RNA sequence: CCGGCCGGGAACUCAAAGGAGACUGCCAGUGAUAAACUGGAGGAAGGUGGGGAUGACGUCAAGUCAUCAUGGCCCUUACGACCAGGGCUACACACGUGCUACAAUGGCGCAUACAAAGAGAAGCGACCUCGCGAGAGCAAGCGGACCUCAUAAAGUGCGUCGUAGUCCGGAUUGGAGUCUGCAACUCGACUCCAUGAAGUCGGAAUCGCUAGUAAUCGUGGAUCAGAAUGCCACGGUGAAUAC
């Protein structure tokens, strides 16, 4: 879906674990009650990709971004392509 | 019985006929009969006046009828004199807390038109 | 309404409000941050906000100040 | 469209899973997802090989490829290179030291995967489909095969609407979940757009 | 001796114990009349007790767990007329033409797809 | 009912009188599956209409029921391309159906203050016959009068 | 004591992988509980099943992921030398935690 | 230490694997002595036991070129790409599907009982302290029949309200906040105080349901940083009626 997407889509990733994680610290930690200074509320002059609330979780294999399953890392639609062919083990049709 | 105002409640619990005073529902009128020391389920009608007029010196202490009246269109005249999104949104008579006018805005937009 | 700790201003409109108001108000600021909160400095300025498709002034008064910017640029045209 | 794939309802009954490694949640994406890569690689580089299965198997951080092929000597060549050479770019894409194994499908006639790649290959070498599709269903018959349908499907003949004609011998009892069906699906792309190949082979009762 | 019936109804069990013995029922460490004989139909678990009678016949331990209060009712008595292999199969002629020893398997059914509910269609519009 | 004759399934009698027709009408009263609060309605309402009666319990329920109990009743048949209203004998089964159906709707109809009040007045009304439910009735019966020439 | 826990999608693989682990330490070193089996964890999906318009088509999926435990007693040189390196299988997670 | 709490017991519930079981098998009657039907016994279940999965050849040149793949056509300093702000949330209106109501079979306050199914590591997050509350602080335990989400609610027992637009109903609006998130103005969710519309059972018409069903009451999950009255599941109470 659109390669621009999944590309833009890989950008964000690797921002957010390049920044964040690491200076999301300030978030977490300054952000506080400790003191204050208005700093580090103004240090987030970070590119803003590097925010993890800007992945959308694409289809691994399509880039659809509605449709996802965070098990599978699919959409639902080659959820099921996989699921009846056999490649997704322990999957099966569930009836009750 | 004449408390708050020209407020005159009768015969009904304490903290119910409290709640005609504009700008104390339920909790507020637990807070006067309790700050009152009065029994929350006794009527006006058996209730001594020194007793009304310590409801009378509890009621006082909160902004009730016309100050809070004034209060409030106050503080719409701010926002409509402020010409901001809640304001023009005001003074439009659409809704103002972000809701849906595609249908359904209707107690703020009144009784359909055609 | 929001945030228990501190009010929120983009860091590029605070060097301008401050560039702004030590060198006399000489002129309105293109601003695209409509997520920011009018502090009491920012009285007097004319600060044109973005609304989408252009920057419409606005003239801070002192009862702005509990306030974000973009509520005085409205984004909707409606007839 | 309306049929179940029938390979799918016979996944725990008697047909078999093509991926057989337990994972939790955290791997359970990127394992399936590796598998997607090195099926998609091991089925681009062996299409001259009649490759019908890849199955993978993960035993304790590492993967077990196994192909079953039609020609096993062309996917391990001359002194097995090939071999040698496909663990270690599947031992490049899954990221875990790769063990391979090929497993010899004889009458590969009666396998779908082959049988539709062979009707595929044949309609995109632009021969008629009648013959490709009756001579499957009659080689196909002539070794076993209690049952076959083959159908081929859209823009058949280069035409400007679409039919399908499919044809079947034998029995193929698709709704019995104790047959041994075994179904694939293949698509050929031809300069008239792509034709589908579905096939259903029925080999037994249980 | 010691008795014992199994005595299960809509997703609850009850295990159901008896000593002959007074008209005492035990249930959860908890008399009939605070279980749930605050509420509706205490009488069910006294229903296999009335074909012959319990007025000082056999004292019973029960203990019954998952279910609504209808469900561990229905339970008990399905677990006490299993529980009545105290006297022989003579019983469990009668206390078969009551009904009693029937495991009523009338379990919820399963909410299906497109379906508000079990069986519930969603309302369809003009035709 | 194409098809399929059918059974019918046995309902539990009553837990304080043993009466499987007023365990009937505790489920005619009982609205969204409560049924514990309908029969706490019946009780009161019986209890009191046992009191006021002074007779019993369920044979002033039985008189009160008796008087509003259909005789015969109208249907629709368009055999002929045309609409009768035919007059047919009520099975005994559908009688007190109807009968509880009545009484149980009119005291939803009344004014008074609580569901015990309501329906005990409604039976106390229907003991002397002349309460809403024998005014149902006295309708379907003035139906099925006037239309008698249809049998 | 030694607690083995394992873990694995097909319930004949599983029982066949747990009667080998149980007849290898018993058999070398000694007092194995059994196989207790503690609930399968049955994981649901409901996909739509069209790639349109059309919710009420869904198909319905599921996951069993089956446990069982062995809970050896004994903690024998012999069955922890004979209990490592010896599984052959391919789909069963084991946790051997002490 | 009165709590399965401990030693212990493996009976029981239960867990999950393997079996038995239900086939008109037996009996009576009716029937071409046939198929079968009607009734009866035994049995947990009786006649495809209940439910699901399973959807024939084809129909609608039905839906999707926007999941993907794809023939042809078309743009290729642009119909491609990057960015910020906006919009998809607009509102004289009309229709669909739902939720909440109009109350006393109820509202409110106090006490108290009984579930099933699930999810959880960049996660679920006890206990304890602070806050009226949403929540905050320190922080165990748990990759999980062990810990957490997590108190089921209708129910029941007391008291009150008393047929009032009312102690119904909660929309709308003002103020004060909490959380998530670079960021809640357009344009979140939740909380507290205040406000307290419309609505008193719905015109023509129309819909769903045959038994653990409808009705009604809660709980969970997927997507998800945060956002369900929707969707998918789970149990509690539990009908009426079919000539």
């Amino acid at each position: 879906a659109k390669q621009s997407m999944k590309a833009r889509e890989v950008k964000r990733v690797a921002l957010a674990d390049k920044y964040f994680a690491k200076r999301a610290e300030l978030k977490a930690i300054i952000s506080d009650v400790n003191a204050r200074w208005n700093a580090v509320l103004k240090l987030q002059t970070l590119p803003r990709d590097s925010s993890p609330s800007r992945q959308r979780n694409r289809c691994r294999q399509t880039g659809r971004p509605h449709g996802f399953l965070r098990k599978f890392g699919l959409s639902r639609i080659k959820v099921r392509e996989a699921a009846m062919r056999g490649e997704i083990p322990g999957l099966k049709k569930a009836s009750w | 019985a004449r408390i708050a105002g020209i407020n005159i409640p009768d015969h009904k619990h304490a903290v119910i006929a409290l709640t005609s005073i504009y700008g104390v529902g339920k909790t507020r009128s637990k807070a006067i009969l309790a700050a009152a020391g009065i029994a929350e389920d006794v009527k006006i009608s058996e209730l001594s006046e020194g007793q009304i007029d310590t409801l009378r010196d509890e009621v006082a202490k909160f902004v009730v009828e016309g100050d809070l009246r004034r209060e409030i269109s106050m503080s719409i005249k701010r926002l409509m004199d402020l010409g901001c999104y809640r304001g023009l949104r005001h003074r439009r008579g659409l809704p103002v807390r972000g809701q849906r006018t595609k249908t359904n805005a209707r107690t703020r937009k009144g009784p359909r038109k055609p | 309404r929001s945030l228990k700790k501190g009010p929120f201003i983009d860091l590029h409109l605070l060097k301008k409000v401050e560039k702004a108001v030590e060198s006399g108000d000489k002129k309105p600021l293109r601003t695209w941050s409509r997520r920011s909160t009018i502090f009491p400095n920012m009285i007097g300025l004319t600060i044109a906000v973005h609304n989408g498709r252009q920057h419409v002034p606005v003239f801070v008064t002192d009862e702005m100040v509990g306030h974000k910017l973009g509520e005085f640029a409205p984004t909707r045209t409606y007839r | 469209g309306q049929k179940v794939h029938p390979n799918g309802i016979r996944l725990g009954i008697v047909k078999p899973w093509n991926s057989t490694w337990f994972a939790n949640t955290k791997e359970f994406a990127d394992n399936l997802d590796s598998d997607f890569k090195v099926r998609q690689y091991l089925t681009k580089e062996l299409a001259k090989a009649s490759v019908s299965r890849i199955v993978i198997e993960r035993p304790a951080k590492s993967i077990r490829v196994t192909i079953h092929t039609a020609r096993p000597g062309i996917v391990i060549g001359k002194k097995g290179e090939d071999v040698e050479k496909l663990r270690k770019v599947v031992a490049d894409i899954a990221g875990v030291p790769a063990q391979i194994n090929i497993a010899e499908v004889r009458k590969p006639e009666l396998d779908a995967k082959l049988v539709a790649d062979s009707i595929t290959s044949q309609l995109e070498r632009r021969v008629m489909f009648r013959r490709a599709m009756k001579r499957a269903v009659q080689n196909a018959m002539r070794l076993g095969a209690k049952g076959i349908k083959v159908e081929v499907s859209g823009r058949l003949g280069g035409a400007e609407i679409a039919r399908t004609e499919w044809y079947r011998e034998g029995r193929v009892p698709l709704h019995t979940l104790r047959a041994d069906i075994d179904y694939n699906t293949s698509e050929a792309h031809t300069t008239y757009g792509v034709i589908g190949v579905k096939v259903w082979i029925f080999k037994g009762e249980i | 001796n010691q008795y014992y019936g199994t005595g299960r109804r809509k997703s609850s069990a009850a295990r159901v114990f008896i000593k002959p013995g007074n008209g005492k029922i035990v249930i959860n460490q908890r008399s009939l009349e605070q279980y749930f004989g605050r509420e509706t139909a205490r009488m069910v678990v006294r229903q296999p007790l009335e074909l012959v009678d319990m007025v000082e016949k056999l004292d019973l331990y029960i203990t019954v767990k998952g279910g609504g209060i209808s469900g561990q009712a229905g339970a008990i008595r399905h677990g006490i007329t299993r529980a009545l292999m105290e006297y022989d199969e003579s019983l469990r002629s009668e206390l078969r033409k009551a009904g009693f020893v029937t495991r009523d398997a009338r379990q919820v059914e399963r909410k299906k797809v497109g379906l508000r509910k079990a069986r519930r269609r969603p309302q369809f519009s003009k035709r | 009912p194409r098809r399929r004759v059918i059974g019918q399934r046995k309902i539990l009698p009553d837990p304080k009188f043993g009466s499987e027709l007023l365990a009937k009408f505790v489920n005619i009263l009982m609205v969204d599956g409560k049924k514990s609060t309908a029969e706490s309605i019946v009780y009161s309402a019986l209890e009191t209409l046992a009191q006021r009666s002074g007779k019993s319990e369920l044979e002033a329920f039985e008189v009160a029921l008796e008087n509003v109990r259909p005789t015969v009743e109208v249907k629709s048949r368009r055999v002929g391309g045309s609409t009768y209203q035919v007059p047919v004998e009520v099975r005994p089964v559908r009688r007190n159906a109807l009968a509880m159906r009545w009484i149980v709707e009119a005291a939803r109809k009344r004014g008074d203050k609580s569901m015990a009040l309501r329906l005990a007045n409604e039976l106390s009304d229907a003991a002397e016959n002349k309460g809403t439910a024998v005014k149902k009735r006295e309708d379907v019966h003035r139906m099925a009068e006037a239309n008698k020439a249809f049998a | 004591r030694i607690r083995i826990r394992l873990k694995a999608f097909d319930h004949r693989l599983i029982d066949q992988a747990t009667a080998e682990i149980v007849e290898t330490a018993k058999r070398t070193g000694a007092q194995v509980r059994g196989p207790i089996p503690l609930p399968t964890r049955k994981e649901r999906f409901t996909v739509l099943i069209s790639p349109h318009v059309n919710k009420d088509a869904r198909d319905q999926y599921e996951i069993r992921t089956h446990l069982r435990l062995v809970d050896i007693v004994e903690p024998t040189e012999k069955t922890v030398d004979a209990l490592m390196r010896l599984d052959l299988a391919a789909g069963v997670d084991v946790q051997i935690s002490l």
